[PDB]
């Protein structure tokens, strides 16, 4: 019955910046909103209840206002761990609804990667399959590419990509870029290369290895 | 029941509700448009009663002289009738608004049980203690629309005038 | 504490009836109110319903013809039953408690850790596990890099492990990413202090629990 | 046959308060307004240096009393301590007027 | 907050508690 | 307390009133008595509110000089507690009174339409939205005869028997 | 709110009562238990009124010398001040009060009555008067326990429906 428009769906803003977040309403709902913070993969935990009482515990930089339709979480200082999705449901009338939820991001310094190369492992490779990993670790900003050149030969794909969320502590990001071609245990040839590409780094970073 | 009987500790979903029981069982539900509208105003309420009282700024001590005792006599007078003043003003509406809000309360279980009563007038009985005996059979939907304020007269009054008209 | 764990067998048939059983331990639950929801992944939340001892439920609409809500008193638990799921039933479900009346309405502070369930055709593919090499390829000074790659695997639940738990920091299990295969891949990858890679052992502990397997490897320089 | 009834809410809170028709009425859910609880903690307030003129009187402070050394550089505070009975005041007996302004 | 005379100051934001 | 549903925007002569309707056609009517009284309650309200705060008036602020910081600013104290102290009964006056003035009218819905009631104990029906179904026929006559509460039960009694039982 | 038919000058017992009439005779016998709870409430809060008002020690008037005028002006302000709040404060309380006092009364008044209506709802006959007609013959055991809230009403409720029918 009730739907929920919460906006801005991504935010990013460096530390100590503060943050509102709008909860606009389809009907009246009085004051009866909550506002829950789901970190990545948790639970969500409830930091607002009445739009303007504080859970207890909850650190007094959060701050819920409004009533009515229209609704605002504000946070005064915003630090490292609040990085997560920030939701906001109301308990006036079933159902209750959440709002699309909103991703709390965090403008940091801009950070060179950490680029470390796996070779496929043999028991794998008894599997008649291979896969070699190329690892960037604790950068800034996500916006980076990862490119292989096998026997000197930029691979059209063959290559999937993982990002791991912004890290709660550092607030730097960590990608997986891998590799699963199997030529049987890849009996082409034996060049391979990790061509890895960032802001942070004036020229491009090529890490390699050969067989065995 | 507000001192008719007694309340209920297993309705735990709001301050005012129904305790049903038909065919498929018994239960308690909250009526959340009563209780929200009374949480609505005793918070209004609460707040108003607060928030109006704001003081100017003071350093509320003074020391006067020797040649300046009446001047002295003067400020501690005023320091402690500040005090009497505001304390008065809080005791009083203390006791006053603890007063009406139990009566405000009273009031919407009149008015729930009033809302009740005026949905089925002949087709369930009066049982003093605040309840309803229903003529007929209110299952899980009837009782939902009673709750929701949509009880259908003329779609029981048939079988409630039977069954009334059999047991009187 | 009042505590809230979560059991989903998950992979559930395209017109079967989902059995989710949330356990309750440090509360009778016949003096609570028990909701649940859910969230489609990325998607936002939504509210599956309300249900009690000595009560009446209620539940949303769009779900309401096919869920049903049961407490069980006696193995402290309540589970949802939800008859033909659709492929927009997949998504992350969560049982949480509905606390007492408050001066600001009710409240649920209490909640669960999460169960994914996902509607498929396919079968429950055991995780094959593949460890990783050290970077002593890539000279890194004092940091070292080792890790696991668990891949051929539909359902997605997935936990990795580092010596059961004792290796706490510098970890970064990866996503989970869909191969061409219609598997799943998943490196799991841990810093470490280079001098360390010889006095100390680091296995990891993969519990894959719709194939119920729990393979725990070495990870060697 | 079936019953429908209506009621409200009972808890096994004790909280009491005084209307002035009944006194310690024991209601469901209660707000104190009346904080009672001076705690061991006195302290500052903002962080600041509280400056205590130990054993000097006001006037022996603003004078410059020779037994009042330890105050020389105290230079800012967010408020001042003095005791009820200094021994440090108008060390030669006389009055600093206008002493209270 | 307000200094004052009173030795206790808790309103009533609910109902009177009547067990069973 | 137990208010009502619907508002008389037609009705332009009173507080409080009738919408009558028979044979002869229907209309609004204001009761003058009960509008009547309410009116007379609620100036003399005001008027003694308003009464109270009529005291006498005084030159406020003092002007004090170097040497006289001191009483300047319990002085300029007294001002503003005065201030304060008069802007709270008066804000907190008018709060309450206008609560309570609702709550007077309210109550005098409630007593119109219990004695209503009590003239037409059986002869009529309660609707339910606040109204009388006749058993009988009342005619403009009738109708005022209920409005100046001197209501013929006895009259009408055999006619209102027997369609009421005609019903049933 | 307001909750009157007529007075009895002739129940010396009590603020509330019953007025009886049987065939052993007839009477005016005072309700304790209404009576008791409202001289309780009443007496308890007339003294938390009065004995909010508590005394300081403060000889009022001062007289100050000719360099201290506008000292001695804020000092008759002062007296005036608490002169008028505390005049302010104790007429608006009387009046408030004796308004509450009388409305409390009606609700007594109204809350018996509904008792007796409670305990015998079709064994008897509502009257105007605010009085009841049984259907049946109430002795004074019969008026006892309806005094002491413990009639009984399937014992005569066949007594009752017999004249009740009988009268039509």
């Amino acid at each position: 019955d009730i739907q929920m428009t919460q906006s801005p769906a991504t935010l990013s803003a460096s530390v100590g910046d503060r943050v509102s977040i709008t909860c606009r309403a389809s009907q009246s709902i009085s004051s009866w909103l909550a506002w829950y913070q789901q970190k990545p993969g948790k639970a969500p935990k409830l930091l607002i209840y009445k739009a303007s009482s504080l859970e207890s515990g909850v650190p007094s930089r959060f701050s819920g206002s409004g009533s009515g339709s229209e609704f605002t979480l504000t946070i005064s200082s915003l630090q490292p761990d609040d990085f997560a999705i920030y939701y906001c449901q109301q308990y006036n009338s079933y159902p209750w609804t959440f709002g699309q939820g909103t991703k709390v991001e965090i403008k940091r310094t801009v950070a060179a990667p950490s680029v470390f190369i796996f070779p496929p492992s043999d028991e794998q490779l008894k599997s008649g399959t291979a896969s070699v990993v190329c690892l960037l670790n604790n950068f800034y900003p996500r916006e980076a590419k990862v490119q292989w050149k096998v026997d000197n030969a930029l691979q059209s794909g063959n290559s999937q990509e993982s990002v791991t969320e912004q890290d709660s502590k550092d607030s730097t990001y960590s990608l997986s870029s891998t590799l699963t071609l199997s030529k049987a245990d890849y009996e082409k040839h034996k060049v391979y290369a990790c061509e890895v590409t960032h802001q942070g780094l004036s020229s491009p970073v090529t890490k390699s290895f050969n067989r065995g | 029941a507000g001192f008719i009987e007694g309340g209920w500790t297993g309705m735990v979903d709001g301050w005012y509700g129904y305790h049903h029981q038909n065919e498929q069982g018994s239960g308690y539900a909250a009526d959340l448009k009563s209780t929200q509208n009374a949480i609505d105003g005793i918070t209004n309420k609460v707040n108003s009663v607060i928030e109006k009282m704001n003081t100017q700024f003071t350093a509320v001590g003074k020391e006067f002289n020797h040649l300046e005792k009446r001047i002295e006599n003067l400020n501690k007078k005023v320091d402690d009738g500040f005090l009497d003043i505001w304390t008065y003003n809080a005791e009083l509406l203390v006791l006053l608004e603890n007063e009406r809000t139990l009566d405000y309360h009273d009031s919407n279980v009149k008015n729930l049980y009033e809302k009740v009563r005026s949905q089925l007038k002949n087709n369930a009985k009066e049982i003093g203690n605040g309840c309803f005996e229903f003529y007929h059979k209110c299952d899980n939907t009837c009782m939902e629309s009673v709750k929701n304020g949509t009880y259908d007269y003329p779609k029981y009054s048939e079988e409630a005038k039977l069954n009334r008209e059999e047991i009187d | 504490q009042v505590q809230l764990q979560e059991s989903g067998p998950g992979l559930v048939k395209p017109s079967e009836t989902l059995s989710l059983t949330c356990s309750v331990s440090g509360a009778s639950i016949s003096s609570y109110y028990w909701i649940w929801i859910r969230q489609p992944a990325g998607k936002g939340l939504e509210w599956i319903g309300r249900f009690y001892t000595s009560g009446s439920p209620n539940y949303n609409p769009s779900l309401r013809s096919r869920v049903t809500m049961s407490v069980d008193t006696s193995k402290n638990q309540f589970s949802l039953k939800l008859t033909s799921v659709t492929a927009a039933d997949t998504a992350v479900y969560y049982c949480a408690r509905e606390e007492h009346i408050t001066f600001g309405g009710v409240i649920v502070r209490y909640w669960g850790q999460g169960t994914l369930v996902t509607v498929s055709s396919a079968s429950t593919k055991g995780p094959s596990v593949f460890p990783l090499a050290p970077s002593s390829k890539s000279t890194s000074g004092g940091t070292a890099a080792l890790g696991c790659l668990v891949k051929d695997y539909f359902p997605e639940p997935v936990t990795v492990s580092w010596n059961s738990g004792a290796l706490t920091s510098g970890v970064h299990t990866f996503p989970a990413v869909l191969q061409s295969s219609g598997l799943y891949s998943l490196s799991s990858v841990v810093t470490v202090p280079s001098s360390s890679l010889g006095t100390q052992t680091y296995i990891c502990n993969v519990n894959h629990k719709p194939s119920n397997t729990k393979v725990d490897k070495r990870v060697e320089p | 046959g079936d019953t429908l009834c209506i009621g409200y809410h009972a808890n096994n809170s004790t909280d009491t308060v005084d209307t002035l028709l009944e006194k310690n009425v024991t209601v469901t859910h209660s707000v104190n307004l009346l904080e009672d609880k001076h705690n061991g903690k006195l302290c500052s307030i903002n962080g600041k240096q509280p400056i205590s003129l130990g054993d000097c009187s006001f006037a022996g402070w603003i004078l410059g009393n020779p037994m009042c050394d330890d105050l020389i550089g105290k230079t800012s505070w967010s408020y001042i301590v003095e005791k009820p009975n200094p021994t440090n005041g108008i060390c030669y007996p006389g009055t600093l007027e206008d002493e209270e302004e | 907050p307000k200094y004052v005379k009173s030795t206790k100051l808790r309103l009533a934001t609910g109902l009177r508690n009547v067990p069973s």
